[PDB]
């Protein structure tokens, strides 16, 4: 088949780590879960195990897509983050426990190794294990975005009690981390749902004021879901469907510029031309994007209406190649 | 945000976007586990046609529920060829994810740049609102010809304050396999022989 594997990570720490399970055998299921939990500790920023995310995935010539992003609390309410007075509060969604929604990375990295990985699950933790441990050094751009959360942040949370100590170009550590993926790796995802991990949890939402429960926490599930297809040119790209609007997105933006190949014939990239074109096609595709998406078992979104062929040719045929269209006039596309 | 790209020498792929957010997430650490809690929640629609901290707009589709996801833009994608996986990308970037893909594609399929142009290439963005406004990142600033036409248009042309991006990705060339970082980030490719 292939000269090899390969990786493409976004730090020296996870691109060695996929390397390495790669060269163990292990396939790109096992070098991607052993690749996220090294991240969960190398880049802080947002590798995580209290976030969420979106695998795509490519096994035996066949498509598959895995959801673990986060969802909402059961006390939540739609407009929790409004005064008494219905304006919103500052950077209460942004800042603080009540930001958060109930993590999935955990239970996505669980469901994407069992039902794909090759190789053991708690040795795929080891290299995480290793750098919470021994420390890694962090990296200048790193340390700048830790010095303007801090300050965002304005003394609200605990974040400096953690990464308080980072210094750019010195190796930190976080032993309790360390603890915590070794809970993962011998107990699975029950440690971080049901288990002592899931307890922390909870008990930080109280001591803060969250509104996650332990009940939230059973009840995350991971989904597998159909990936968005999208076909041009004879290649077919697999993407992330709803709840990502990506999909959609790119659904719309590939068949849009296909109509208009016409208006791009001749225009250098990057051309004041390229960039309109490009704008005038981006200001479609979030008209809909704003009015019609969202978690797909909570409305009934109409995906197939959206990237039927021939509304891609009504779409694109508001194009305006010589000025900018009127803000104001770009309507949903299925407005009556 | 981060993304990664993952193929092996059995031609299966992973391509994988996760997050907390915006960076380190909510600033809250679970004490006694040392973790980080997402602030994912203002990807909600809050208030109907209020922007939120990416400047998107929504309604009743994304409109807070009990054990509802929040719309995302994060698109890890996988483009194939005559049903083998022929390249592997993401990126990090709020509402930008899905344009600044859009650019590497047709940087890579209609301009026909190699991988590490394609993906080191200016990138730009609109969204509809803020009304006639295009991003840049100061990697790649408008600037010159390009932005007084711009301006000339009627465009508001924005720093936005962070890099658009950081692509991770991979092309396969029949047997063989390329890997590209963004220049924007501290990223790092290899590709691994049995």
């Amino acid at each position: 088949t292939l000269d090899g594997g390969a990786v493409a990570a976004p730090d020296q720490y996870g691109a060695k780590v996929a390397a390495e399970i790669l060269k163990k055998g292990g396939n790109a299921v096992d070098a991607a879960v052993a690749t996220a939990f090294t991240l969960a500790v190398t880049y802080p920023e947002a590798g995580n195990i209290g976030g969420g995310g979106f695998m795509t995935l490519y096994v035996d010539g066949k498509p598959y897509f895995l959801d673990y992003r986060e969802i909402a609390p059961k006390a939540a309410t739609k407009t929790m983050y409004l005064n008494e007075k219905g304006e919103v509060i500052e950077n209460l969604s942004l800042v603080g426990a009540k930001a958060a929604g109930v993590p999935g990375t955990v239970m996505g990295l669980w469901e994407a190794h069992q039902r794909f990985g090759k190789l053991k699950w708690s040795e795929l933790l080891t290299p995480a294990i290793g750098y919470a441990q021994t420390g890694f050094k962090v990296a200048d751009q790193q340390y700048q975005y830790r010095q303007d959360a801090i300050a965002l942040f304005n003394g609200k949370t605990n974040f400096g009690d953690y990464f308080g100590t980072m210094k750019p170009g010195e190796v930190f550590k976080q032993p309790e981390l360390a603890k915590t993926l070794e809970r993962i790796a011998d107990k699975g995802p029950d440690d971080f749902y049901k288990g002592e991990t899931a307890k922390l949890l909870i008990a930080q939402m109280k001591q803060d004021g969250g509104l996650i429960t332990s009940d939230d926490l059973v009840d995350y599930q991971a989904k597998w879901r159909e990936p968005m297809r999208i076909d041009w040119q004879g290649n077919t790209l697999y993407t992330a469907p709803l709840p990502s609007s990506g999909g959609i997105a790119l659904a719309q933006l590939i068949g849009i510029k296909e109509q208009r190949a016409a208006d791009f014939k001749g225009v250098e990239l990057n051309s004041a031309k390229y960039i309109h074109l490009l704008s005038e096609i981006e200001k479609r595709v979030f008209a809909d994007r704003a009015d019609y998406l969202g978690d797909p078992q909570f409305s009934k979104v109409p995906v197939a209406q959206l990237t039927d062929p021939k509304y891609i040719a009504k779409r694109a045929g508001e194009v305006n190649p010589d000025a900018i269209s009127a803000t104001e006039k770009v309507r949903p596309g299925l407005e009556p | 945000t981060t993304h990664f790209s993952i193929v092996d020498k059995d031609g299966n792929a992973v391509s994988n976007t996760y997050t907390l957010n915006w960076d380190f997430g909510s600033g809250v650490v679970v004490k006694g586990a040392g973790f980080l809690l997402n602030d994912e929640m203002d990807d909600f629609s809050s208030k109907p046609g209020v922007a939120n901290a990416f400047g998107v707009v929504g309604s009743d589709a994304n409109a807070i529920e009990p054990g509802k996801r929040m719309l995302s833009s994060m698109s890890p994608s996988i483009v194939t060829r005559d049903g083998h996986v022929s390249l592997v990308l993401g990126t990090p970037g709020g509402s930008r994810i899905f344009t600044s893909i859009f650019q590497v594609l047709n940087n890579v399929y209609d301009f026909h740049l190699p991988l590490e142009k394609a993906v080191a290439a200016q990138r730009v963005h609109h969204q509809l609102l803020p009304k006639d406004t295009i991003y840049y990142d100061a990697y790649a600033p408008l600037t010159g010809k390009v932005a007084d036409e711009l301006k000339a248009m009627g465009y508001t042309l924005e720093d936005q304050g962070d890099n658009m991006g950081d692509i991770q990705a991979i092309r396969v060339n029949g047997k063989a396999l390329e890997t590209a970082s963004d220049p924007r980030g501290r990223g790092v490719g290899m590709v691994v022989k049995p």
